[PDB]
RNA sequence: CGGCCCCCUGGACGAAGACUGACGCUCAGGUGCGAAAGCGUGGGGAGCAAACAGGAUUAGAUACCCUGGUAGUCCACGCCGUAAACGAUGUCGACUUGGAGGUUGUGCCCUUGAGGCGUGGCUUCCGGAGCUAACGCGUUAAGUCGACCGCCUGGGGAGUAC
RNA sequence: GUAAAGCGCACGCAGGCGGUUUGUUAAGUCAGAUGUGAAAUCCCCGGGCUCAACCUGGGAACUGCAUCUGAUACUGGCAAG
């Protein structure tokens, strides 16, 4: 059974830049939409559209730089088998902070820097390089 | 734009699938096969002996035009279903204007019954015809003088089996193959079969109503296995082939050509 | 300028009707001192000329590595075959923490300070291939702000 | 430069079979008529273009152009076109490391060059009959492999290529060495080799004669520039 | 053996013979690296050249693309940063700084003719700040001619002059819509003045009809 | 699991709708089903055939071959609980280029004809990216991921002893 | 898959995991504080034995536990969909 949408959404992504989609659509959530808010504000992709209102379908839109993909890796950190929850010492540097880790907080979603800045840690939900 | 849209319907209104349009216009011409383009994805490698006519030289130089055939496509390189066929229809036409005004009148010389019927030849093709359709009575034209010249009047035809019987005399005189599969059997009726594939122990020449036939290896010659059918006749060619043998149950028509 | 060095040197037999072949296959790998290397893996039935193909196919098909100052820009992970690799920019004065065939390629490829573990299989061959596959990948800051849309100050 | 209606009547537009193709070729096609591909002429006419005015800019540094196809329907055509803007070709079975391995063809070359020396300037004759036409069939050998490329002396700068499937190797060859490619690519070919694709039918005589044409003008111009 | 069997593209051979001999070459791009062949292991054919005919400064140069990488690659073996441009008679005006001019001109009758050849036309090595001196030398003339263009009041072609590039000296081919910004842009004038300029140009032309 | 028929009966798929409203996935222990051989009791017994007997072959032939031939194979009700019980590939879900078929639905289309254009289920082969020690797998993954379980830790001794 | 390693196949309790929206809670989670976490040992900066080992001042650390005050994105609970 579907037990991890998250996974599934970065899972997805990673088959449109393998495959050189131009975009990737899935059932849309709020937490997934927010992941994908982060991703373009750290610029990994163009610009995600929900669209839909019963059922609506988030919609991103891949990013490809000299030929080949933006998102050279993402990976779940937190998952339902297994979760992980770091504090604001503990958070990690992905790529020796050329990535990010996306990091769900008291605050609202937010990459890994920005949690650091706002001195406040969380669960880690994902790196994506 | 929707330019090319519009051009892409466009070129669809005005091409169709078989040997209909005479559009293909001979290219290059080296013996022994001549070259069009009809409008498609590629050239057709065409024999000469499509485009001989009744002595055996050739007709056609540059330019000209005759359309093909259609329908199947990309055997690994090229275009084309031969465009004699394409004179079939044309052949088919003429015999259908006979309906109109039920008289169909050409020249038609019948000499002997193949398969109880005279052979009647319309210019280039030869076809073959039941037995009753070359005279009008019993007149027998044996003791016409031979090869004699009249007309065809259409005494039989089979509508799905190319068997046309013409008579030639007279001016004045004016599932679906296999259950009743006894018209050609009794022991020996001859026909007239184009060949369609020589399987190196055969050469398949089936024309009667989607039927198959198989003069295979042994007969085709008076020499028994040193023979390699594709040597010896043809590849797509109308044949003196018999039946010899029908199963209307195994469907497995076994002519000859031996005779 | 180039500065080249032959990795290991091996033994490799055929049998044929009369008997056993013996051949001479040369690994060695050449650099710069900077992003470029070049690895070449040469086969003869003497050494000497063994080596000498392997420096000639060094030669070409060398390959650029983005260095920052004399170590990584960041941990990289290379495979090939058995040979999976990890390797870890580390502060000046370490020097080259690494084995082996690894070692060799790293020293020319003019990388000063790394700290390095070849998990997996240790084949030279398959090994030094996988640590080129790892500093290829490898990209810097300002390739991953290009690739983003940014600035470097923005990645940081 | 050149047109589209141009194009159409030759037989551009025409592609392979809908079991015969690439799916990389995806984006090129326009549709699939009568179960043939179409190849989209809006999408092929602006590249074309491109290509030639690259071949056009190569010419003017002088650079050196080859011309391949080994159809044996249109070899005929090539070696033409490359006489015309005196390029080289090869227009018989592209040699496997002709450029990869030019310093062994090289020799190959020189061979060919010496024995066409003795056949004509020498005036010599007087050679043992068996000989002599052992000589004569090893010169008409060399002379099919490699008459195009004789005067070449080195490496081209530039491969302008008839068919991307038939002529892999040389693509191959092409971009292990890094020389820029100039590929017709149908349906059913391989575009990821080449460089400065282009979408149209290699088969048909034509089509491939128009190629053909405005490559050589366009090299014909860089040169004059 | 590379050069001789069509790898290294050797050009033009501007060189002295019995002083220094630099030379650039080009390669068709496939790991060949022509400079490197033509110097070996640690100068290893470089030395056989050095003490062939006799002691030549022979140098290699790494062609790049064209003849504005030419300019550069013909200032080696020294720093070039910058060089000006022309029609026919370009005049490659070397700009290089006075600290590295000493090695770049090297000697007055031997680098300046070695290097001039190199392109083949002809070199004029200059200082930066020659460059700039010589630059400015240029904004102010096609003002500096006593403003024989245009005209019309003085204190609006002050304002004009002040945001216009290159004067106003033929300026009517070029982008005739970037001055419409400038505050100060009703009805077609402006537009009106480059074409006041156009018909100075014509009433030079006159001028030329004064004197012929 | 294979001749037809009838009676009782489980599942699968498609077509539209209508409803319920997360009721789901996986599963240690537990429970059930589980080829062939084998066991028990009672029936049956044509053919075949472990065992057995004779004839050959052979150095020997407790085999292969031949002539016979009993358990068994068949039925009923119990037990046994294992097989290279194999795709040597746990189950469930999602995503990622293609081609050629088979089978079984179903929508439209002049079925003008065996057809034309789709859309579902199951299924055979080839092959791309990717993966793989390679062989190969390749939208039915051995690719890219998630959930749960089972299992492995040098060869023998041993899947044996207690 | 072939190297050791997918139960012969299923159902299914316990257990593990759990679509989507809103509200609430604040258990998990995070932040801050307080209390404690003996001294010695380890590490940092110092000092003293001629140096060193050794001795030694101050810090840091002792990743934890308990409480109180917040945060509420995620996971959980409860209520409605």
């Amino acid at each position: 059974s579907m037990q991890d949408p998250i996974a599934d959404m970065l899972t997805r992504i990673r088959n449109g830049q393998a495959a050189n989609k131009a975009a990737v659509t899935m059932p849309s959530s709020k937490l997934k939409v927010a992941i994908a808010n982060v991703l373009k504000e750290e610029g990994f992709i163009e610009d995600f559209k929900v669209e839909g209102d019963t059922k609506p379908e988030l919609e991103l839109t891949l990013k490809y730089f000299q030929g080949k993909a933006v998102v050279e890796s993402i990976q779940r950190v937190s998952r339902p088998g297994l979760r992980i929850y770091k504090r604001k010492d503990e958070l990690p540097k992905v790529m020796a902070g050329l990535g990010i880790a996306v990091v769900s907080t008291s605050k609202g979603v937010m990459t890994d820097r920005a949690a650091r800045q706002a001195g406040l840690g969380g669960e880690i939900i994902c790196y994506v390089a | 734009e929707s330019f090319a849209q519009l051009f892409e319907e466009s070129l669809k209104e005005i091409e169709t699938r078989p040997g209909s349009i005479v559009r293909g216009v001979v290219v290059a011409i080296d013996k022994d096969v001549v070259l069009v383009d009809a409008g498609l994805k590629s050239e057709s490698a065409i024999p000469a002996e499509q485009f001989k006519n009744a002595q055996g030289e050739l007709e056609i130089q540059v330019g000209d035009e005759v359309d093909v055939a259609l329908d199947a496509v990309e055997d690994g390189f090229g275009e084309t279903l031969l465009s004699r066929e394409k004179a079939k229809r044309h052949e088919a036409w003429i015999t259908l204007e006979k309906a109109y005004e039920d008289a169909e009148t050409v020249t038609g010389v019948i000499n002997g019954k193949v398969k109880g019927g005279f052979t009647v030849e319309l210019n280039g093709i030869r076809a073959f015809l039941p037995g009753s359709l070359v005279d009008v009575r019993p007149v027998r034209d044996t003791l016409h003088l031979e090869g004699k010249e009249l007309e065809f009047k259409v005494i039989k035809l089979d509508q799905k089996r190319n068997n046309v019987v013409v008579s030639r005399r007279a001016v004045i005189e004016s599932e679906d193959p296999w259950v009743a599969i006894a018209k050609r059997y009794p022991e020996g009726t001859k026909l007239t079969g184009r060949v369609t594939n020589l399987t190196d122990y055969g050469c398949f020449v089936e024309i009667e109503e989607g039927v198959e036939g198989l003069v295979h290896v042994s007969e085709m010659d008076w020499t028994n296995k040193n023979i390699h059918p594709s040597k010896v006749v043809n590849v797509g060619d109308v044949v003196e082939v018999m039946v010899l043998d029908i199963d209307e149950e195994r469907r497995r028509i076994s002519l000859g050509l031996k005779q | 300028e180039l500065q080249e060095k032959l990795i290991a040197v091996n033994r490799v037999s055929k049998t044929v009707k009369g008997g056993r072949i013996f051949s001479f296959t040369a690994l060695t790998v050449v650099g710069d001192g900077n992003g470029r290397v070049g690895f070449g893996y040469g086969k003869a039935r003497e050494v000497p000329a063994a080596i000498q193909k392997a420096m000639e196919k060094a030669r070409r098909n060398m390959i650029n590595v983005a260095l920052n100052n004399g170590t990584l820009q960041h941990p990289v992970k290379g495979v090939h075959t058995g040979s999976r690799v990890f390797m870890q920019p580390a502060s000046e004065g370490t020097g080259i923490i690494a084995g082996g065939a690894m070692r060799a390629v790293l020293e020319v490829a003019g990388v000063h300070n790394v700290l390095a573990k070849a998990y997996g299989s240790t084949n030279p061959i398959n090994v030094v291939r996988a640590t080129i596959d790892g500093l290829e990948n490898m990209n810097s800051p300002e390739m991953v702000a290009a690739k983003r849309g940014k600035s470097v100050e923005e990645i940081l | 430069t050149v047109s589209m209606r141009d194009m159409l009547k030759a037989g551009v537009h025409f592609g392979h079979q809908t079991r015969y193709w690439n799916p990389k070729m995806k984006p090129f096609i326009f549709g699939a008529r009568n179960k043939v591909h179409i190849i989209n002429l809006e999408k092929t006419v602006p590249m074309f273009n491109e290509a030639l005015a690259e071949l056009n800019k190569i010419a003017s540094r002088k650079g050196k152009i080859l011309f391949v196809g080994t159809k044996r329907a249109a070899s005929e055509a090539v070696k033409d076109a490359a006489l015309s803007c005196d390029q080289f070709f090869v227009n018989h079975r592209w040699l496997g490391g002709m450029l990869t391995n030019w310093k062994t063809v090289r020799q190959s070359i020189k061979r060919l060059k010496d024995l066409e020396t003795q056949s004509q300037d020498g005036t010599f004759d007087k050679l043992t009959k068996k000989e002599a036409l052992m000589r004569t069939r090893e010169l008409e050998k060399l002379e099919n492999s490699l008459g195009g490329i004789k005067d070449m002396g080195g490496l081209p700068d530039a491969l302008f290529v008839i068919d991307a499937d038939h002529e892999h190797i040389a693509i191959k060859e092409a971009n292990n060495l890094g020389i820029p490619v100039f590929a017709i690519v149908d349906t059913n070919s391989d575009p990821d080799g080449v460089d400065f694709v282009i979408p149209g039918n290699d088969d048909a005589i034509r089509a491939v004669t128009l190629y053909l044409g405005a490559v050589a003008a366009t090299v014909r111009e860089g040169r004059s520039q | 053996p590379e050069i001789g069997e069509e790898v290294i593209e050797i050009k033009a051979a501007a060189r002295d013979p019995g002083s220094r001999a630099k030379i650039a070459v080009k390669t068709n791009d496939k790991r060949i690296d022509p400079v490197g062949a033509c110097v070996g292991m640690r100068g290893a054919r470089v030395q056989a050249v050095s003490t062939e005919l006799g002691g030549e400064r022979i140098d290699i140069v790494l062609w790049d693309d064209n003849p504005a990488q030419f300019v550069i690659n013909a200032m080696a073996p020294a720093d070039v940063a910058s060089i000006v441009v022309d029609e026919d008679k370009h005049t490659m005006d070397i700009a290089v700084e006075a600290g590295n001019l000493a090695q770049a001109i090297g000697r007055n009758g031997q680098n300046v003719r070695l290097a001039s050849q190199l392109s083949g036309w002809e070199l004029n090595v200059m200082t930066v700040d020659d460059l700039q001196a010589k630059h400015q030398a240029e904004a102010h003339a096609a003002i500096d001619t006593f403003t024989k263009y245009l005209d019309i009041d003085e204190d609006f072609a002050t304002v004009l002059v002040e945001e216009g590039f290159s004067t106003l000296e033929e300026l009517a081919y070029v982008p005739m819509k970037e001055l419409l910004e400038i505050e100060g842009l009703d009805e077609p004038t402006v537009e009106a003045l480059r074409e006041r300029a156009k018909n100075a140009l014509a009433t030079i032309a006159q001028a030329q009809e004064e004197s012929l």
